[PDB]
């Protein structure tokens, strides 16, 4: 399920920046992008028996609003800055220190790197029920697991280190 | 790191002409940079070539040179840094010179500030204090993020 | 917090459109409700902020058989006052009974303004005391507020009426008011008509044309009282922390008034304070005494002499007052807005709760009491005689009144600590 | 992903001739089709384009005794509009059975483009309910798309009419009309011209020509409307996916417009959000709530305000809803067009599901429901009769959208848990 290497090619003026470490970091926010992709389309092209339309917008809101967070917020803020500051490059070196501080706190906001098994796991794991609820189209011991893992999230993300309170809201 | 070293001072050189010569130092290392630095060079290099010690012409060099370092000092300081400004939030926040939030925000937040201490109140009572700030709707922007509760 | 105004009756809602009038000048408002280039003050507690900057008064206008309303609408401040809450005989009965009726709609029309503020803090009345329409209606009015909001306080901005006395069953009018706004009214600030038309034969040369001047007058007199709450600092910021120093006593709440410059149109703060004690300042017609005196003061003021100011007025001792209340005479101090004219740069007001203005009260009761006699005007109306038919609803506001006037002068004795 | 509208009727015809050549002007092409001389935006989605200079938009144009289609064919814009797919009462039963007859050709027409076209999303109809020979011929043409394109989807533009209630037989018209489209319409969106007619009377001074100017309006709604489609973006590029937070319910698919700057000819995102939410800025005409809140902000907005101004939004709580569903306002963000004027440099609109809709529809009910009883207008007319001489359908439409009307303040109701 979390394949798909992409790399590209580089000129040699521009390899020195653009180095062989730096293609890893852009290909692993590619393949978590396109997860989160892969949910919010899948809770989309489709259109007790309409009590699934409760657990439906109950869910597709929540992964909505975890897009909403990571390409407005980050992948557009920073991004938005790191563009008004490389239009002053006035050296080889800070090029690549201006760059590799672009992909270091890219990479420290979307959480990737630790708290892994802390935080980020829990995202994951709910991420399975947009898979799982996706197929099926047993409902009650899904919001059973759904208000417990949605409510775990939000009671052990509430320590926040402190950008995450802009999407503790929901 | 810098400071008088009283046992040293020789006693024909007062206390007061050094300590206008640590002022203009300590101005100097953290002004109107109009090089005078030479023309004092060359009143210092005249100075050195007198053969008595004179203190009413050593006070008089160093207290031309406080001078001078002082009245840019206030210039960048009130003009370019206004601190009239400054001590206008100071008085209406430390010294309770707003009078409808702080009687907004003991009205707003009186429970929680009644409740005992405890780690997770800090937040409580800066939101509150936000809220507390737009209760009393008149807001500018920024004005808030220079100032917080502990 | 946020303040609804409830102007009623035709001389009510006439005051209360120069009021607001008055306020859109002062404060950064055009006759649109639009803010101007031209123009830090908390405008929020008299003004709804709008989306777009229209300042829109929380003005209630009611109407009942309308011929002024229609004159306020053709103006150009009309877009100005833009709530869209005015909804449509000269007897206080016909006007409580024609009040009870749309009672229901009057009250949505109240419910809607207090959804749209956050808080809610009172209910200022323009009431007009034996104003045909306006008296009846705004004693049922300030009937049914209290009920609806207990926590809630009720302002009053009577113009009691003293015309040297044309409304022949004026004084039946204007006792059974002051029965209603005795029980049922937590403050009143008292106006007199004579006083403010000798005040307009001695300030000015006016006599025929007294009601359309004497309006500036009394807008002068709601706005300053309104100032130091209107604008930011510290300076008593919310209404009820004002209120509870000028009434001491559950019954005593009326309140009198005066302008140190009567002709508005450097003086430090010795003199301002000085002239204001002095009785043709005042704008009201046995040992006589004040219970508690404050003032507020806006202009170029000296802050350091302000206390051997208050020390010199006491040595003076312009001012009498030997109360069962400890209470002593408070200085307070507001800004002067921009824009309008600065002239007389310090300029002052002042609320004080005096026990004359039972004599001013008594004055009616005694016409009434001679009336009540002569029976000459019971009206004998069919509206006024179904709606009393024992007529001792007025013979329950004289009881009323006259436990307040012995209050009053139980106030003047060294033992309001007993009962008055 | 191209679409192609569905213009007919005389008035939807006259809308759709408008929003064509407002997204001439604003995309880079010229009268001709040819390309503009001074020409990022993806015309292809809008306009079929190939080598040939003329860019042809996927414009289906039906007339039906056709007066207005002549003075659509008499202007600059007809080498425009060239596919070539133009075929020749005020009853709908006269519209429908006028429909039934030639919906082979016009069917073909439509498959014709169909197949020209790479994918095509969805059909889009400019249509007027009760708009003679418009309504009818919709309903039956909405009845033929769905069965011959059952995975494809269809939005209705339409125009509601609201003219103060000549057309006698109106509330028949629209009510069956409506039976048809709750039914067979995946989506809609309504506009009403009571609504676009008091906007007009308060933005300007027009008042006689009406339907002139309110055409500017409906075509400033119907561009903003697609803007998030037509000029590429990060999200929202296709229809399905920007209409699909605002349907909750396959029932409730009607909704609601808004424009932040209503005259269009800096502002900050905290201010237009604030602005939206303002009854004013609506141009639609028990308790009562949203369903779901969209909006688009197109110009010169900042990124990181937004999420402040989402929650500035939270606590103001201008716009109140409790649906069944626990759905929430949506942020999102488009680019301005270059070479027309940035006039408001920021610049927005909402579409939004509200329960308010209901009364609207209520509102034709009544006036059938009053017509039904009188039987003044059944039209007897042989046409009429023979198509219908049971009369059924319009108690068959009746209870379908009785149905519909419940179904909303079941939407409101705390249980949509049971069936509305």
């Amino acid at each position: 399920l979390d394949g798909l290497t992409l790399s590209y090619k580089v000129p040699w003026p521009v390899d020195i920046v653009i180095s062989l470490e730096c293609q890893k970091i852009y290909n692993q926010v590619f393949l978590l992008l396109l997860q989160i992709k892969w949910a919010k389309y899948s809770l989309d092209v489709l259109l007790q028996i309409h009590r699934m339309f409760l657990l439906r917008v109950k869910l597709m809101h929540f992964v909505n609003s975890l897009h909403n967070y990571i390409m407005t917020r980050i992948l557009h803020s920073t991004g938005l800055e790191f563009q008004h500051q490389v239009e002053e490059a006035k050296d080889l070196d800070q090029l690549i220190k201006i760059h590799y501080r672009y992909l270091s706190t890219i990479h420290d906001r979307c959480l990737l790197r630790e708290k892994v098994s802390f935080v980020k796991e829990a995202i994951m794991k709910v991420l399975n029920l947009a898979l799982m609820f996706a197929d099926g189209w047993s409902i009650e011991k899904m919001e059973s697991d759904f208000k417990n893992c949605h409510m775990f999230l939000v009671t052990i993300l509430n320590k926040a280190f402190p950008h995450l309170e802009s999407l503790a809201l929901s | 790191q810098f400071s008088l070293r009283v046992e040293i001072l020789p006693s024909y050189i007062p206390v007061r002409v050094a300590e206008k010569i640590l002022f203009v130092g300590e101005s100097v290392q953290m002004s109107i940079l109009k090089n005078q630095e030479d023309t004092f060079a060359a009143e210092l290099h005249r100075l050195k070539q007198q053969p008595l010690f004179s203190l009413v012409d050593f006070e008089q060099v160093v207290d031309r040179i406080r001078s001078t370092v002082a009245e840019h000092l206030w210039k960048l300081m009130v003009e370019e840094s206004d601190l009239l400004g400054q001590l206008k939030i100071i008085k209406d926040f430390y010294l309770l010179g707003r009078g409808e939030l702080f009687q907004a925000f003991i009205d707003t937040a009186q429970h929680m500030l009644k409740t005992p201490p405890t780690a997770v109140t800090e937040h409580d009572v800066n939101v509150a204090f936000q809220q507390s700030a737009h209760k009393v709707l008149l807001d500018d922007d920024n004005l808030l993020p220079l100032l917080h509760l502990t | 917090r946020e303040i609804i105004t409830l102007q009623l009756g035709q001389c009510g809602n006439q005051i209360g459109f120069e009021f607001w009038k008055q306020l859109c000048a002062e404060h950064g408002i055009s006759p649109e409700g639009i803010v101007e280039e031209f123009a830090t003050d908390r405008k929020d507690v008299f003004f709804y902020q709008a989306d777009d900057e229209h300042y829109i008064p929380r003005a209630v206008l009611l109407d009942l058989e309308p011929r002024v309303i229609h004159s306020i609408l053709n103006s150009p401040y009309a877009k100005l006052y833009n709530p869209e809450n005015i909804y449509l005989g000269n007897n206080w009965a016909s006007g409580f009974s024609q009040g009870e009726k749309i009672h229901e709609d009057i009250f949505d029309i109240i419910d809607r303004e207090a959804d749209g503020s956050d808080s809610l803090e009172g209910f200022v009345l323009c009431h007009s005391i034996a104003g045909g329409t306006g008296s009846g209606l705004g004693s049922y009015l300030l009937e049914r507020l209290n009920d609806r909001y207990p926590k809630k306080l009720v302002q009053t901005y009577s113009v009691f009426p003293n015309q040297d006395e044309d409304v022949v069953v004026q004084p039946y009018n204007s006792l059974l008011t002051l029965k209603r706004l005795t029980q049922n009214a937590d403050c009143v600030v008292v106006l007199d008509n004579t006083a403010l038309n000798r005040i307009a034969t001695d300030r000015l040369h006016i006599q025929n044309p007294s009601f359309s001047q004497i309006n500036q007058l009394v807008s002068t007199i709601m706005s300053a009282s309104t100032t130091t709450l209107r604008y930011p600092g510290y300076m008593n910021n919310d209404l009820i922390g004002l209120i509870a120093s000028l009434i001491p006593t559950p019954r005593l709440h009326f309140l009198m008034t005066g302008y140190t410059p009567l002709t508005t149109d450097k003086t430090t703060v010795l003199d301002v304070m000085r002239r204001l004690l002095q009785p043709k300042n005042v704008m009201v017609s046995t040992n006589h005494c004040y219970i508690a005196i404050l003032n507020i003061i806006q202009g170029e003021v000296d802050p350091t002499q302000v206390h051997k100011s208050l020390q010199r007025i006491r040595e003076r001792k312009l001012a009498n007052f030997i109360p069962w209340g400890p209470a002593s005479i408070q200085v307070a101090l507001s800004r002067k807005s921009p824009y309008l004219p600065s002239a007389h740069r310090v300029s002052g007001l002042m609320m004080a709760n005096h026990t004359s203005i039972s004599s001013l009260f008594e004055r009616t009761c005694r016409q009434y009491d001679k009336l009540r006699k002569r029976e000459a005007f019971l009206e004998q109306f069919r509206k006024e005689d179904m709606f009393k038919d024992n007529f001792d609803e007025m013979d329950t506001s004289r009881e009323i009144v006259q436990q307040l006037i012995d209050e009053y002068h139980a106030a003047t004795r060294p033992d309001y600590i007993s009962w008055g």
